[PDB]
């Protein structure tokens, strides 16, 4: 079989499935295929139940999702390596992915945000980085659809230190805090630094035929009762309408003409039979790690250095968010776990002219429950009977955990080169990175830690543990970058391939800046954006 | 409010005339899943091209009490005219004015209800009146009883038309006026017995407790669900604490009709100080998409027990109902355990919503096979509720398709 | 008789009467799996509280100490306690929500998968830390 349609998409994430549902709703056939398997959301609950102890201390993300042999995700507790990552900051892309009919949004802290204004233009703002080849203006209507369909609620009547203004208030208003998170808003306000909200894909109220959120403070890495947003309701609603799914489908090779269009791709299932899909329009969108790395493994006679690759930018212009984590003990007790994982987060510098010089930040407060940190601790301590328990008590009351994230500007030599050592059981090239945080980082990080510091020393914390490198925060961006000029980019404002007419690349990779807060929201306003291109050009 | 108003409100003409939340109101288009196929709600807003504009009062009082368009042709049973054919005349002319005047006319056809022969024609709908006995004087007071329980009555029979569905039908599909009340299926979901029973019915429930269940469709031991969340959410909630009053007096009084096999109520079950083995869930990790997790315990525990606690006890503050002395749980019948699993609860009450999410096959947080709805909930009554129903694969399979065909269904094939 | 004896052993060492027949009944079975004379440290560690009269626990770890004894009692109480015997990452799970190191706090933070009263329950001022709530 061809396994012929009108529009396939390589990868059933937010993206994938929320390009597939609006594509579907407007009468085209979509086939939509995945590396990864079908998930259910209780066996993943039941699997991160069962996850040992000293696993949800250390916040493991990846356990319950087990990783397929075939399309392997990341798992950094063993540290399967499947990503191998070099260079001076390579602990800052330990980034979290998992593979299956949901993507990596099925673990993820649901924290929808809207970038500013003049995220669109930093280069043309502040002269770093790069500018991208669309306004906000043009992204707002996205924006708004995007929050509508997943139910992004907020502050709906607050005034805050730039947040994207809006055209139409969030579909829902924000919950109201917990104690862990009024404290810290009052803390940092005698501070100097504002507590504002997060804006987050959760349920204030039933939306959607899904529950208000009970407060299980387990966003990260399943809420059981479904009160957030995952990708795998976009896919469920797209199946629903007749777009067809097809998981363990690891896409390898692409087929190109004389005119460099795509004419059809080919993937693999388990057991390493190849299938040949046919359509009109090609969708790549898997991730900012594996869109990049499809793209280089299928270079073709045509395209020898990759698809989409003649400005030798694929997997070039990594970004992320470098953080830097802090533990310790307040001394007034927080009782953190109230709520979501992620209620509250410090947006006074999220912008600013200083970015010129040194990159801005988004310190925030990590609501996540203490109780197993508490416990696993009090235990290390070799306590018993009445004294344990105190310890206990004391330490899930006075656990607080903070982490300060940056911005990095597209630096073109935090490549994705295919590693030439490590495979897959598909004989598939790992993914290799080599970020370099640089000297804009490096400064952000050097005023940064101090304000960890003070915040810190303003709770009276004890033992503070600071984490001496950069950590992490799963927002891969870059890799096909966007712009006007195609050889200095990827895609063009429509997230379609300058090489080929005929392949759009609905993913976070086309970001041509990090920003400075979580970016799969900005990354479901692109993959909306390309189906209205791809349904004007398909009629 | 005008007395029209209230009228509209209390016979819950608002539920079924207005197409779900959207579709304005009283503009008809509300597909009513009858035994034989769907019957839509015509339009009832005041467009003299669309609506019923035209209609005189004559005219109207027919449609509603006789069941008899302006036309001539005779509505479809799924209005309730059985119900309201003891209607007041006074009744009748304020809802005639409320619907001329108080409510806006829309002008858009509602879809047109298309029956397989031999009920794609309204005309042997006569001898169906005639054999159902539907015909009957208007209400009056009886003087035996106080006002209160007058009231209680005409609320209960004429306006609410609970019998509508808390009683059972005949071969014909006419109420069965023997089993007054004694609880009916209504397709996917089946409607309780609500009389005076200690254990079948109603009556060991307290006055408080059926009144704050009528009022607001929740209490410590039942919630209201499928048709009662919209029951409640329309109408109900809406009317005075008088009229609630009235009707708790009136069921109080309701003769008892007990059921085969009943020994305490559907409330008063108490729950099994089991639950589910953690060790055993650790062979089934690096195993998504539960497809070996066969064990009832542990799929509740998976897949329920977030919100309903691990016992079935619920939440202190009783937002998640305690499946343990749960009516739903404990009835007899499994049809409204399996229906609550199938599609969820969804009541918004005072503008403030809860909601079950549903676990069917278009669920969006956990799709649900019939084996494994079935065993959830076979563990749910064994452990919390009735332990004498049983749930197979087969009943989850029926629920889903509407519940049992009637017998009068198979003759339009 | 040796689960009626791990029982009473825990309870003396937990220090809380309400422990769970079957999360005690695993962690026996998987105690003598990975050590195979794990009834005789338990019988000596009974004898040793039955000889000295120990009220409770604190007295039993502040005497014993450096008895080849200890670590055993530990690992007891660490399994209680967290759910789990081995330190990796593939471990057993014995008990959640129902492991004696999140009962400290079950009346303030929520354990997690689990949810705690109502959809809003936050909005409350929590509990005093000098109180211990149960157990
Ligand atoms: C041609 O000749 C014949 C006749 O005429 C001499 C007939 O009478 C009949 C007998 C058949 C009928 C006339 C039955 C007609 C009934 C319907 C078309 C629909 C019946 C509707 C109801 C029973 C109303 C009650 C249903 C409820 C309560 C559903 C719940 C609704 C909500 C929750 C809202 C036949 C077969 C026939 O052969
Ligand atoms: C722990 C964690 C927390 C996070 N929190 C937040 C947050 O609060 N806010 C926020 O905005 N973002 C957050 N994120 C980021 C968010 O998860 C991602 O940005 C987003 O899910 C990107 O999804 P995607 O559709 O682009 O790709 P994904 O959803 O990651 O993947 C799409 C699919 O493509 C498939 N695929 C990959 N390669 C191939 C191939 N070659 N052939 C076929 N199929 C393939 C994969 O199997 C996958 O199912 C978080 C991430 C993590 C890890
Ligand atoms: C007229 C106002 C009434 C009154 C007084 C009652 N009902 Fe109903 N009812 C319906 C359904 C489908 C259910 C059960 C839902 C589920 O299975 O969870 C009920 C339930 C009740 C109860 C609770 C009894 C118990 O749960 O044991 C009571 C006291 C009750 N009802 C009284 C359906 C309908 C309905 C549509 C067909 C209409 C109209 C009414 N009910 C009306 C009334
Ligand atoms: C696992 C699949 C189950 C099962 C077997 C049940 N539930 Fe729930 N449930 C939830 C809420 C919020 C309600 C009531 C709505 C309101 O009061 O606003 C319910 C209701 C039920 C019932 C009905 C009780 C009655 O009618 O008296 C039953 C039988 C039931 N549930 C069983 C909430 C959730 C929830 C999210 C928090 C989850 C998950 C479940 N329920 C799961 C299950
Ligand atoms: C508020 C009290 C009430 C009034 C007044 C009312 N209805 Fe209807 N009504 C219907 C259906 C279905 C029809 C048409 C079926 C038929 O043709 O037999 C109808 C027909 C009518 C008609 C005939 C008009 C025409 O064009 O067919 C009128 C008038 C009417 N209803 C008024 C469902 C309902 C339901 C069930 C949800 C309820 C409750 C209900 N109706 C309550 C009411
Ligand atoms: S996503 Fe929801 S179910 Fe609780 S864990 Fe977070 S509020």
């Amino acid at each position: 079989e061809t396994l012929s349609a009108d529009v396939v998409i390589i990868g059933a994430g937010i993206c994938g499935s929320l390009l597939a549902h609006k594509l579907v709703r407007n009468g085209l056939s979509v086939l939509l295929l995945d590396a990864g398997p079908r998930r259910d959301r209780s066996q993943i609950v039941e699997n991160w139940r069962n996850m040992p102890p000293d696993n949800k201390s250390q916040y493991d993300y990846a356990t319950p999702y087990p990783s397929v042999p075939w399309a392997p995700h990341t798992n950094y507790f063993p540290d399967n390596n499947y990503l191998i990552v070099k260079g001076p900051d390579r602990t800052a892309y330990k980034q979290g992915i998992i593979k299956g009919v949901g993507g990596t949004t099925w673990h993820w802290a649901a924290s929808s945000w809207r970038y500013l204004p003049n995220d669109f233009k930093l280069h043309s703002t502040y002269g770093v980085g790069r500018d991208y080849a669309m306004s906000y203006d043009e992204l707002e209507p996205y924006y708004y659809e995007a929050e509508c369909e997943m139910g992004v609620m907020g502050p709906n009547g607050e005034e805050i230190t730039p947040s994207a203004p809006r055209q139409n208030p969030w579909p829902m208003t924000s919950m109201p805090y917990g104690y862990g998170d009024r404290t810290f808003t009052e803390i940092v306000s005698k501070l100097g630094f504002s507590n504002t909200p997060v804006p987050q894909a959760r349920n204030s109220r039933p939306y959607d035929g899904r529950p208000q959120c009970c407060g299980n403070n387990n966003c990260m890495p399943i809420c059981p009762i479904g009160a957030m947003y995952n990708g795998v309701y976009a896919a469920i609603k797209a199946e629903k309408l007749g777009a067809k799914i097809i998981p363990n489908a690891v896409v390898y090779a692409m087929e190109t003409d004389a005119k460099n269009r795509i004419t059809a791709i080919s993937f693999y299932d388990p057991d390493k039979q190849s299938h040949r899909v046919v359509a009109k329009t090609f969708v790549i969108a898997a991730n900012g790690i594996e869109t990049p790395k499809l793209l280089l493994l299928a270079a073709n006679d045509r395209n020898p250095h990759g698809i989409a690759n003649s400005s030798d930018l694929v997997g070039r212009n990594m970004m992320d968010h470098p953080g830097i984590g802090m533990s310790f003990q307040s001394a007034e007790p927080i009782w953190a776990g109230g709520g979501s994982v992620q209620m509250s987060s410090i947006t006074n510098f999220r912008d600013g002219d200083f970015r010129s010089e040194y990159a801005a930040t988004q310190i925030g407060y990590n609501n996540t429950a203490q109780n197993s940190r508490a416990g696993m601790k009090a235990l290390s301590m070799g306590l018993v009977g009445k004294k344990l328990d105190e310890e206990i008590r004391r330490r899930t009351a006075h656990g607080v955990d903070i982490y300060a994230n940056h911005e990095v500007l597209p630096d073109p030599n935090n490549r994705l080169v295919l590693s030439k050592d490590y495979k897959d059981a598909l004989g598939i090239p790992h993914p290799e990175v080599t970020y370099d945080v640089g000297e804009y980082v490096r400064k952000s990080a050097a005023i940064s830690r101090q304000r960890l510091m003070d915040i810190a020393k303003a709770m009276g914390g004890t033992e503070i543990e600071m984490t001496p490198y950069f950590t992490p925060n799963n927002a891969i961006t870059g890799g096909t970058i966007m712009g006007h000029d195609p050889r200095d980019s990827v895609v063009d404002k429509w997230l379609r391939t300058h090489d080929h007419s005929n392949l759009f690349l609905a993913t976070g990779a086309t970001m041509a800046a990090s920003g400075t807060v979580n970016s799969t929201l900005t990354m479901a306003a692109l993959s909306l954006r390309a189906a209205d291109a791809i349904l004007n050009d398909l009629k | 409010i005008s007395r029209g108003h209230y009228l509209a409100i209390a016979a819950d003409c608002a539920a079924c005339h207005t197409n779900g939340r959207d579709g304005q109101f009283l503009a008809g288009g509300y597909a009513i899943s009858s035994p034989m196929g769907n019957i839509y709600s015509t339009n009832i807003t005041p467009s003299k091209t669309h609506g019923i504009g035209n209609y005189t009062l004559e005219q109207f009082s027919k449609a509603l009490r006789h069941g008899i368009r302006a036309d001539g042709a005779q509505l479809y049973p799924a209005m309730p005219y059985d119900a309201y054919n003891r209607l007041t005349d006074e009744d009748v002319k304020s809802l005639y004015a409320y619907i001329m005047t108080e409510v806006k006319p829309v002008d858009a056809p509602s879809p047109k209800t298309q029956l397989p022969f031999p009920f794609s024609i309204r005309a042997s709908l006569g001898i169906w009146k005639i054999a159902a006995r539907i015909e009957g004087k208007p209400y009056v007071f009886d003087h035996t009883h106080n006002d209160d329980w007058n009231r209680g009555r005409y609320l209960v029979d004429e306006l609410a038309h609970c019998g509508e569905c808390h009683t059972p039908r005949n071969f014909l599909l006419a109420p069965n006026q023997s089993a007054y009340l004694a609880g009916a299926d209504i397709g996917s979901w089946r409607a309780p017995n609500i009389t005076n029973a200690p254990q079948s019915g109603i009556g060991s429930w307290s006055d408080q407790d059926l009144f704050q269940y009528l009022k607001t469709g929740k209490t410590a031991h039942a919630r209201a669900a499928g048709p009662m969340a919209e029951a409640i959410e329309h109408s109900l909630q809406y009317l005075p604490d008088a009229d609630i009053s009235a009707i708790v007096t009136y069921l109080r009084s309701v003769p008892a009709k007990a059921e085969s096999g009943q020994t305490v109520a559907n409330f008063e079950h108490a729950g099994r100080p089991s639950s589910y083995s953690v060790a055993n869930a650790n062979s089934r990790r690096s195993n998504s998409t539960l497809t070996k997790t066969t064990d009832g315990a542990a799929l509740y525990e998976a897949v329920c027990a977030s919100c309903h606690q691990s016992d079935g006890k619920g939440s202190k503050d009783g937002y998640y109902p305690s499946l343990v002395g749960n009516t739903t749980t404990g009835q007899l019948n499994p049809n409204d355990l399996i229906a609550s699993i199938l599609y969820g609860v969804d009541r918004t009450t005072d503008n403030h919503e809860i909601l079950m999410p549903a676990f069917g096959p278009d669920s969006l947080v956990q799709p649900l096979t019939d084996e494994q709805i079935a065993t959830i909930a076979d563990y749910v009554l064994s452990h919390f509720g009735n332990a004498q129903a049983t749930v197979s694969a087969d009943a989850v399979k029926q629920v889903r398709a509407g519940g049992k065909q009637v017998p009068l269904a198979k003759l339009a094939s | 008789d040796s689960i009626s004896d791990f029982m009473q052993l825990s309870a003396f060492a937990t220090g809380h009467k309400n422990l769970d027949l079957n999360i005690g009944s695993a962690l026996l079975l998987a105690f003598e799996a990975q050590k195979h004379d794990f009834s005789t440290q338990i019988k000596a560690l009974r004898e040793h509280i039955t000889k000295n009269n120990y009220q409770d626990v604190e007295a039993l770890d502040a005497a014993m100490k450096d008895d080849p004894l200890h670590p055993t009692l530990i690992q007891i109480i660490r399994a209680w306690y967290s759910g789990v015997i081995e330190d990796e990452t593939n471990a057993k799970v014995y008990a959640f929500e129902k492991a004696l190191m999140y009962q400290p706090s079950r009346d303030v933070v929520v354990i997690p998968t689990y949810a705690h009263n109502g959809p809003n329950y936050w909005v409350s001022e929590p509990a005093s830390v000098d109180v211990m709530p149960a157990f």
